[PDB]
RNA sequence: GUCCCACCCAUACCCCGCCCUCAGGGUAGAAACGAUGCCCUGAGGAGUAGGCGGCCGUGGAGGUCAGUGACGAAGCCUAGG
RNA sequence: AGACUAAUCGAACCAUCUAGUAGCUGGUUACCGCCGAAGUUUCCCUCAGGAUAGCAGUGUCGACCUUCAGUUUUAUGAGGU
RNA sequence: CCGGGACCGAGGACCGCGCUCUGCAAGGAUGCUGGCGUAAUGGUCACCAGCGACCCGUCUUGAAACACGGACCAAGGAGUCAAGGUUUUGCGCGAGUGUUUGGGUGUAAAACCCGCACGCGUAAUGAAAGUGAACGUAGGUGAGAGCUUCGGCGCAUCAUCGA
RNA sequence: AGAGACCGAUAGCGCACAAGUAGAGUGAUCGAAAGAUGAAAAGCACUUUGAAAAGAGGGUUAAAUAGCACGUGAAAUUGUUGAAAGGGAAGCGCUUGUGACCAGACUUGCGCCCGGCGGAUCAUCCGGUGUUCUCACCGGUGCACUCCGCCGGGCUCAGGCCA
């Protein structure tokens, strides 16, 4: 006997892509050597980043990263590894440099349209190795239909699973004090 | 694709991943919606709370074309101008000419107004207007007239 | 671009024309593929560069790739015939493939393979009868 | 020829792991079956009974897959596939495949003889 | 009879498929690693002056 | 009934060899690599109901081995390997 | 006499609805590796059955914050065996 | 400090720590010698001998049971399919997205092309008539990866006070 | 009329065959089993034994190990021949012994020197061609002490099993 709690416990934390990209995979093996042999936290950091799923990779907007291009971070580099979507509401974009994985068609029409530049990962390890001068950004996690959903039950407020809305539909009994009680 | 699914992984395994003493037999517990309330109040209270009862007054023959009024608000206003001649406007060059939007045209009939408008004066032509839309577009510079 | 040799790869990576897989190991049956084995290392149809080695009716045929003509198949392979002494052919081909880093990586493949290509020109000794241990009693009669 | 110098190879068991019950019963194959009876001697590992097949009973990497001559079993077919063989003389043998004619059979033993590479089933 | 026989595709990704399918026909290595004999053409992509 | 010496053996404890799982490191101005590879170090291994991963076989379809075959394909028997 | 009505009668035989429903018996097909339980809370014309909470597995993310403990010590409260 | 006996030899150019320092017992066995080169060593099968070993499947707190099914062999033999939901993995586009009801064309049940509407999403709340999201650089406070001219700026997310 | 990622004689319609047939019930109705010699019957003339059926010879064929019980002919069960065990069960696991049978490895390789023999040019040089543009090839020149094979002798090294 050896009175141990845990035994042969695995790690918590994705090792690979699921992911079958020839690409993704020659961008892991560039930043796997570059984080191994590299001082810069930014490279493990991005690194990890370049292995999380679709949904733990939302996208950001121009006005996101307008919104951190202000007090003093206007020569600063953005890096979101994520989409990267235009935003119809803001009317007048400043002009930045952008690395990110990929962008939309019309989001980089606008920002080559500025006066801007966008750049690709590999333009990004092979002018900035270490990272120097650079902002990580990510999107909204919970800004997802799913998570309205998700832990539901008496007095949390969250969105129940209804076919439809109306009238008709729940409301009634448990809803209000007419009909009973109030959940 | 049977290739991948979980029953040929059971292949010589009797009961088949469902339990020798509770035997997975036919229909345990009714069908469908079948004790909602007496054996299955518990979960039809923790969960779905309001199924049972009546709330509100009834309409016959309800016609949903009398109830149809799609509406824009104004931080999108200026996205119905085409990118050409809107680029134009938001740099500055005319100074002297302001466009006219029709709502009806693009589908819509009562504007709200959410966000913020640039100092451009423009003319609106819808079915509903809001009170801060109306607000909001005096002081721009512009005005909004029905239409129907 | 958009395509490079670890691409190519990448893309015959898993599964190719040229592989043999069973059981106890895999093998290549490539041309351009020395030790007859499946790697990077050891693939020439993927690399720029690469070398190849064949027999020939008397001597040693070695074959180079041109990266010059990569797009021209036709006219992209360095071909020579050595057929005058085994150790000249060694030293010309141990200076082709390290003299001009051109897969200096690969001499001793290069120069091995063409030294089981000239061990196996040889004529063959004749095997000695077979004996017999159990079956002797047996044969007596 | 000899192969390569190597470690000495142990097996660690020689029996086959035969099925239980399948001495008493004709309709039951010798091939290995796992016994799911809740009450099972063999599944209860009770003393003086059959063993049972574990991951502990692997062999050495050097010596895997590796017949006791000290080279490894490769499958022909033809001329064309025992060429491959070439540079593989001191760690592969070859093994003619069944349906395979005796010329053609004769044809891979004159050019094996000529490469050195051990045939195991020549004489025929 | 009445079993799902056939699939819907977007029509994005066919036609990123049959671009995909293009740019991967012009790579001389891949058409000598999918079994073709191509040893003797003089340019992959061959093109001949409208003689057909 | 009490006290004192020597001696026998468990799948228990100590040392060594081998298997698997988990965890921590090294490998490109590439003389380079089934990079899903290789090398170094440490710990652990019982199990019904049940959960997950990897692999072996059977009938058909696409591609490829320019695959085997009436000088014998498939099938069957065989205290022969 | 609940007797007889083609060896069938306290409601004949033949085909269909019909693969009638079952909280109840019986069975449920190759291998290896890793983890690993419960008969207990609340409600039900409920007590051979279900929902609900609990125990368990898998997929993860943010720290690696340094965080915690079926434990000891010191100071200070309550109890009616 | 001197004897006697047993089991084991993993690794495969040098690198390190040391000593009694032309060298060594110091990061893992080498040297000399004998017989035989075949049934000798080794492997399979049958039998005798020493020790061990109750019949499988199943319900059950408890089965080798005086609990049930099983005389023997060959073939057949049991979680599938559709519609509608839900979470997770991969892919395309992205404030938009979905060609195939239909039309054009075709080497013809394949492939390719075309357009008005329409579905979901972009705005909610009330039984209803109805109304409808910026005081601030889209707010303040405590933690936060990362970056930094070293002063600070502070993603995601948690808590809290406000609009 | 044209087709299939459908089934392949216990499957597929109940029926691949004189199948809604044979057969059962007074009747309404119920309802099967059963494909394959060989390319061509060339389906064994004749002799002999026998009451007959059959047998042995002898014939056709690539084959009668295809003979109208006919392609391939597995298991349950049975006969003969060969080997072995048995004092109220048999079967099985660990480890030797006896008897029967058997797969591997081994039979040398490498290098050097001396002599014999056959050779045909080695280095060098210049002309052309290709190329990684500095290395290669080809055309001619060499001249015994170069190179290249064969044989005999010697030497060193390593290579099977048990100790
Ligand atoms: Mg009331
Ligand atoms: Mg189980
Ligand atoms: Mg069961
Ligand atoms: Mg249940
Ligand atoms: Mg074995
Ligand atoms: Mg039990
Ligand atoms: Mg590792
Ligand atoms: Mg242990
Ligand atoms: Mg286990
Ligand atoms: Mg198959
Ligand atoms: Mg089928
Ligand atoms: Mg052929
Ligand atoms: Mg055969
Ligand atoms: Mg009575
Ligand atoms: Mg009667
Ligand atoms: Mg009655
Ligand atoms: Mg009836
Ligand atoms: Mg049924
Ligand atoms: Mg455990
Ligand atoms: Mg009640
Ligand atoms: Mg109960
Ligand atoms: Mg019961
Ligand atoms: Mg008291
Ligand atoms: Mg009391
Ligand atoms: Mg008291
Ligand atoms: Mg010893
Ligand atoms: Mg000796
Ligand atoms: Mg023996
Ligand atoms: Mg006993
Ligand atoms: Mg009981
Ligand atoms: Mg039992
Ligand atoms: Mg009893
Ligand atoms: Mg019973
Ligand atoms: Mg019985
Ligand atoms: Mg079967
Ligand atoms: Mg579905
Ligand atoms: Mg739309
Ligand atoms: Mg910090
Ligand atoms: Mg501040
Ligand atoms: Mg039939
Ligand atoms: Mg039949
Ligand atoms: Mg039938
Ligand atoms: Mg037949
Ligand atoms: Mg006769
Ligand atoms: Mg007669
Ligand atoms: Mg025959
Ligand atoms: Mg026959
Ligand atoms: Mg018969
Ligand atoms: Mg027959
Ligand atoms: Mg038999
Ligand atoms: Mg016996
Ligand atoms: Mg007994
Ligand atoms: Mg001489
Ligand atoms: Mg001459
Ligand atoms: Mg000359
Ligand atoms: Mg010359
Ligand atoms: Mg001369």
């Amino acid at each position: 006997g050896i009175d141990l709690r845990w035994k042969h416990v695995r790690s918590s934390h994705r090792k690979a892509p699921k992911s079958d990209n020839v690409y993704l995979k020659l961008l892991v093996k560039l930043y796997r050597f570059l984080a191994r042999r590299t001082e810069a936290p930014f490279n493990k950091v991005v690194l990890r980043r370049l292995f999380m799923s679709r949904i733990n990779r939302p996208p950001v907007s121009l006005s996101r990263i307008a919104r951190n291009l202000k007090n003093g971070n206007e020569k600063k580099t953005v890096v979101v590894v994520a989409t990267v979507t235009d935003d119809n509401r803001l009317l007048q974009v400043p002009k930045m440099e952008v690395a990110a994985l990929r962008f939309t068609a019309k989001a980089r029409a606008r920002i080559e349209a500025a006066g801007g530049r966008t750049l690709t990962l590999d333009q990004l390890a092979l002018e900035k190795p270490t990272g120097a001068n650079t902002l990580l950004l990510r999107g909204p996690k919970n800004a997802r239909e799913a998570v309205k959903h998700f832990g539901f039950g008496p007095h949390k407020h969250k969105k129940p699973y209804v076919r439809s809305k109306g009238r008709k539909f729940e409301r009634a009994r448990g809803r209000r004090r007419s009909r009973g009680f109030k959940v | 694709p049977t290739r991948f699914s979980k029953t040929r992984k059971h292949r010589g395994h009797v009961s088949a991943g469902k339990g020798r003493v509770g035997k997975h037999r036919k229909h345990p517990g009714g069908r469908g919606m079948a004790g909602g309330q007496h054996h299955h109040r518990t979960n039809l209270d923790k969960y779905h709370p309001g199924y049972f009862g009546k709330v509100g007054m009834r309409h016959f023959h309800l016609l949903r074309n009398h109830y149809w009024r799609p509406s824009i608000n104004i931080d999108k206003l200026w996205s119905l101008v085409p990118s050409d001649v809107r680029e134009q406007y938001l740099s500055g060059q005319k100074k002297d000419t302001a466009p006219v939007i029709d709502l009806l045209s693009h589908g819509y009939a009562k504007l709200l107004g959410k966000g913020r408008l640039p100092e451009i004066p423009v003319v609106v032509r819808a079915r509903y207007v809001s009170a801060e839309a109306e607000r909001k577009v005096k002081e721009a510079g512009g005005v909004v007239e029905l239409v129907a | 671009s958009n395509v490079s040799a670890d691409l190519i790869w990448e893309v015959s990576r898993n599964y190719n024309s040229f592989l043999v897989k069973q059981r106890t190991g895999t093998f290549s049956r490539d041309a351009l593929n020395l030790t007859n084995q499946h790697s990077r290392k050891h693939a020439g149809f993927v690399n720029d560069k690469a070398l190849g080695i064949v027999p020939a009716e008397k001597g040693v045929k070695v074959i180079a790739k041109k990266v010059k003509a990569a797009n021209k198949p036709a006219s992209s392979l360095y071909t020579v015939t050595y057929k005058s002494t085994a150790r000249k052919a060694y030293k010309a081909i141990a200076s082709q493939a390290a003299k001009h880093g051109y897969r200096a990586d690969l001499r001793q493949a290069a120069v091995a393979r063409a030294s089981a290509i000239l061990r196996s020109q040889r004529p063959v000794k004749p095997e000695p009868p077979k004996k017999l241990r159990g079956a002797a009693a047996r044969r007596a009669a | 020829v000899a192969a390569k110098k190597h470690v000495p190879i142990v097996k660690k068991r020689t029996k086959r792991f035969m099925r239980h019950q399948s001495d008493r019963f004709k309709c039951l194959d010798s091939a290995w079956r796992k016994p799911k009876g809740i009450d099972n001697r063999v599944r209860r590992r009770f003393k003086g009974n059959l063993a049972m097949p574990s991951i502990g009973y692997g062999s050495n990497k050097k010596t895997k897959h590796m017949m006791p001559s000290g080279h490894k079993a490769f499958l022909v077919h033809n001329v064309k596939d025992v060429e491959l063989l070439l540079m593989h003389n001191r760690t592969y043998a070859a093994e003619i495949a069944h349906n395979v004619s005796s010329r053609k059979r004769i044809d891979i033993i004159t050019r094996a003889k000529q490469l050195g590479v051990k045939v195991t089933n020549a004489k025929a | 009879i009445w079993r799902k026989w056939h699939v819907k595709i977007n029509q994005g990704q066919k036609r990123f498929a049959t671009a995909s399918a293009l740019a991967a026909s012009a790579v001389a290595p891949l058409l000598m690693a999918r079994g073709h004999q191509v040893s003797t053409v003089p340019e992959v992509p061959l093109v001949v002056d409208s003689a057909a």
